[PDB]
RNA sequence: AUACCACACACAAGGGAUCGUUUGGCUCCUGGGACGAGGAAGGGCGCAGCAGAGAGCGAUAUGUGUGGGAGCAGCAGCAAUGACCACACGUCCCCGAAUACAGCAUAGUGCUGGAGUACUCCUUGGAAUUAAGCAUAUGAGUAAAGGAAGGAAAAGAAACUAACGAGGAUUCCCGUAGUAGCGGCGAGUGAACAGGGAACAGUCCAACAGUGUAAUUCUCAAAUGAGAAGUUGUCAAAAGGAAGAAGAUGUGAAUCAGAAAGAAAAGCUGAACGAUACAGGGUGAUAGUCCCGUAGUGUCUUCUUACAUACGGUGAGUAGCUGUGCUCGGUAAUGCACAGUGAAGAGGUGGCAGUGUGCAUCUAAGACUAAAUACAACAGGAGACCGAUAGCAAAGAAGUAGGUUGACCGAAAACAGUGAAAUUGUGUGUGGACCCGAAUGGAUCGGGCCCGUCUUGAAACACGGACCAAGGAGUGCACAUACACUGCAAGUUGAGCAGAGGAAGUCUGUGAGGCGUAGUGAAGACGGAAAGCAGUGUGAGUGCGACCCGAUAGACUUGUGAACUAUA
RNA sequence: UAGGGGCGAAAGACCAAUCGAACAGUCUAGUUGCUGGUUCCCUCCGAAAUGUCUAUCAGGACAGCGCGCACGCAGAGAGAAG
């Protein structure tokens, strides 16, 4: 060992050590595309995907942030008039290990349920949809976006009595 | 340039690729690793690498990253955070810029050189240096501790 | 262009699968076009050539003749034709082969099953040609 | 470094919510109470069909001397926790009262 | 130098390089993952008209049925009264788990054993090597040896994280991170939550079953009886379907003629014609129209999948403690064991030992679970891969010929092409070891010790080299780095993954993280200069076989040997 | 009766032409500061065998002497005169 670097440190040793290769990753991602396709047509007027909620990222790193979680509480569901039988035929998720601690966050979730509800078309049986020519919506349902704003402007006499 | 031969290709017909007749070209004639720094390679080590031989510090057995993370940005810049078609609206206009920190990532206000317009601003932080609070005062804004 | 998959574009692939055919892939292998006044007698266009039949050579040393087949060699790809001959030094004289595709065919030998296999492939165009 | 910038008066710092209350769940319904008044039942007929164990003996004994400290030190021994042993001394208590 | 020795050229010998060719290999991707007491895998022996090896088959050693249809390769004989092929079935000698046996369950019938083990789970457990020595440590919970299962296996629905304004089973990918820490604080080792995605699903037993009648399971009879299990506790409900996928197979356009020349035209020259088909293969030289296909189109056969009852809050030699041994990044104990000791019904946890007390979050000591993930044999498709001293050891009867007492060990050989050099004979010329400089009709003149290599120093009485051909040694990846070149710039980026698209290419989104935009201290704490990010390549350091070849040695096996020789 | 084991009227003798620790196969391409080798042409520049520390003396590292790219630029391996 010669001249100026910084210290080796590289952990080659280990005769027993494995090489993963991703020389199949093309192929891979055409089988999963293929998969979800004829996953399609067996629920044809249905989306492929149920709906979820929002919630709050963890530390205070990402506080200021929205994100999709696991599944609504028997609470959020009860408030919006359904009953968690009748949630499941409609395709929302449900997650009973979760609990509300705030007004806000509840508020929030009750309105994405009735939303959901009011949007919803029902059919007698698949041909009737099949004839009506129905187009299956695909990707995740009402996600959210976290866009930065836009700064506000305020008079000088506010700036009193509210501080932005 | 985007690409040259090798020297190897040209050492093709020249005996000791380099190395010497002598000297030689040997498998390991100093030892493995970074081994041997307190004895036969303690020139290099206290030439380059003085503080390696040590313990140092306090000592906590599990820290946590999220919850010590911060970014700083110093008075001057704050104008600069805004897109530079609403700086040129705010420059001429009666109203005053409500800027939250907040937004673009930053927690923590310095102190650092003179404010870019001197027209008052509100600034909405999570902490300011004695100085900050002092340039912002001077132009009749507010300062504005949050969470 | 091929679109198919699964069929192969290998020259090596190709090459085994011409040399080691057996059963009615090697029939396949003997097949020679008709001449134009047959192929409005018959629907047929093209037919494995048999003992018997009538033959004129469009290729090769022997262009221009005519005559009747004698022997079908499966193994060594090659048709003998009455009068296709070379002379040895002793006199002898020895049929050369001809490779079936330089032939054309100018009369067909209808015995035995000969009637059957034209009606059966006939009917086999029909079947879908009508569709 | 992107590391240990605030002081620890500003990151104790934190947002006003509007909380909910609880759901006390203190009823407890007659099919219940019974349950766990057999249970508790059960418990008497062991304690009258096999009696004590031998380190419960001894223990009662330095009960009666009044060797309150000797008795603490004896219990924490033969069951490693010191709550543990807190509580088997007070129930032993109650049965000798 | 008549004939010996050397060199040059022509011819004949001798050998198999070079160039042209390839029904083989290798690598990546996709499918598949199918054995045995109904005798397997592996071994032996027989069967043909002339038959050794190999292939195929069992004393039925080319039999039956279905779909087709022309010959059986040599010689003699057979064949529309079916040559030959393809699909299924019937027959299937002896040894071998090898069994007329062993262990075990039921009212009874039975089940296990051996083979295979790349990938997955459970045990047991090294040394070479690195530290420039070596003993803790490293290599490594790796190799080796044992047990077991499936097309995957394991895991799995919190006695879980976190301290946020919180989240919410398991597995896999990007990332936190070569970080917090462990360490003769040396060499070296080394995780977790978040944040962005793929795929998504939850449920059972015990605690706790009608008492105006065991209502429950099985056997024989019978059209309504006998008997077995069981009160040390039996018994807690639906048919049902069209979709989806993979194979097999039918059809399928359009050309003739000519001078010269050749063994032969498909070349070349003129005139035509097809295309939703100009992928590729075969024909006596380079073919859209000569043959097999291809684009486009028909049929048929298999496989996969789907509705009912009743419930909660106490699962013990356990959790824990003391001592002890191994283990982990886990540090005054991360996990697992053994011996002593041993709870409560209420207990467990919140990465630093103890005692107290509020607060937050969960419920151990019983069970089941799809999808997203891994990789041999065997089958199919591709390639900036190799081209007979290469590529698998093996392009032919290759794990073969042949060999070890034994465990085990193991080759060569392509075309009836071309036909180099070493080396030999004959003929013709020129010289007496040969090279460089300069010449004659002709004797010759001048200069030169044998190369490669270590070395102060080689012609050496220093070592390697008889001669010719072919093969034969600084390479690939990871991490920091300086330089040259390129885009944008207070910013920058092909993370994974989604949408489009006859597709391992390309185009477009969504969207983390990282580094930079300013530093100082062990830290509490404080704050005030300096263009960067991502690539394409070159020089150079470190770790892996690491420029190529080379020890004496060390360890591990449910591997072998007393035919020579020692002793009873 | 079998390998850190056997067997020996004792020589470290003999255990399949092998014994002061057998054979087969694997870990393993074990390690090497030591010996041998390391494959095309021309052009331009051009060394060292010294100092300090080293379980260091047939080896290293740091400095000194080469070369490449070079921001820039009043200097010099010689004399006088104090």
């Amino acid at each position: 060992m010669r001249g100026n670097q910084m210290l080796p440190n590289n952990h080659f040793n280990k005769g027993s050590m494995k090489f993963k290769n991703w020389f199949n990753q093309p192929m891979r991602a055409l089988k999963r595309k293929e998969v979800r396709e004829q996953k399609s047509k067996i629920c044809y007027p249905n989306p492929l995907k149920k709906l979820r909620p929002v919630v709050r990222c963890c530390s205070m790193r990402y506080n200021k942030k929205v994100r999709l979680g696991r599944g609504f509480t028997k609470m959020e569901i009860e408030k919006a008039g359904m009953d968690i039988k009748y949630a499941i035929s409609v395709g929302i998720a449900v997650d009973l290990r979760r609990k509300n601690k705030n007004e806000e966050g509840l508020e929030e979730n009750v309105k994405r349920l009735m939303d959901y509800k009011n949007k919803l078309k029902f059919f007698t049986t698949v041909r009737e949809a099949r004839d009506n020519k129905i187009e299956q919506y695909k990707g995740e349902i009402m996600k959210p976006v976290n866009i930065i704003p836009e700064v506000k402007g305020i008079k000088v006499e506010e700036i009193a009595t509210i501080y932005g | 340039m985007f690409n040259k031969k090798s020297k190897s290709r040209k050492l093709r017909g020249h005996v000791s690729h380099g190395y010497g007749r002598v000297g030689k070209h040997r498998k390991h004639p100093a030892g493995r690793g970074k081994s041997g720094g307190l004895k036969h390679l303690r020139s290099l080590f206290q030439r380059y690498h003085p503080d390696h031989f040590r313990k140092l510090g306090i000592v906590m057995f599990h820290r946590n990253k999220n919850a010590d993370f911060t970014r700083t940005v110093n008075v001057s810049n704050l104008w600069g955070l805004m897109k530079l078609e609403e700086q040129m609206k705010f420059k001429s206009s009666a109203e005053v810029p409500v800027v939250d920190c907040r937004n673009y990532g930053y927690l923590k206000v310095l102190g650092g050189g003179d404010l870019s317009v001197k027209k008052p601003i509100v600034v909405i932080a999570r902490q300011f240096t004695k100085d900050a609070e002092e340039k912002i005062n001077a132009v009749g804004g507010k300062c504005v501790v949050a969470a | 262009m091929k679109f198919n998959k699964n069929v192969t574009a290998s020259r090596r692939k190709n090459r085994k699968a011409h040399f080691t055919s057996i059963g009615l892939e090697r029939t396949k292998l003997m097949n020679a076009p008709l001449s134009k006044d047959l192929k409005e007698e018959y629907g047929i266009k093209r037919i494995a050539v048999r003992p018997g039949d009538m033959v004129k050579v469009v290729s090769g040393e022997f262009k221009k003749k005519e005559g009747v087949v004698m022997k079908v060699n499966r193994h060594d790809i090659k048709i003998e034709v009455e009068g296709c001959f070379v002379q040895k030094e002793d006199g002898k004289k020895i049929n050369k082969g001809i490779h079936p595709s330089n032939l054309r065919i100018i009369k067909l030998s209808m015995e035995k099953d000969r009637a059957e296999i034209i009606n059966k492939k006939v009917e086999a165009m029909k079947s879908e040609v009508k569709a | 470094m992107k590391i240990n910038k605030l002081n620890n008066a500003s990151k104790a710092l934190s947002y006003p919510v509007k909380k909910l209350a609880k759901t006390e769940k203190a009823p407890l319904t007659e099919k219940q109470q019974r349950s766990k008044e057999l249970k508790k039942f059960a418990m008497s007929i062991a304690r009258e069909v096999g009696g004590l164990a031998p380190y419960e003996l001894r223990a009662t004994e330095l009960l009666r001397r009044d060797e309150d400290k000797r008795c603490k030190k004896f219990m924490k021994k033969r069951l490693g926790s010191l709550k543990m042993a807190k509580k088997k001394i007070e129930l032993l208590a109650e049965e000798m009262r």
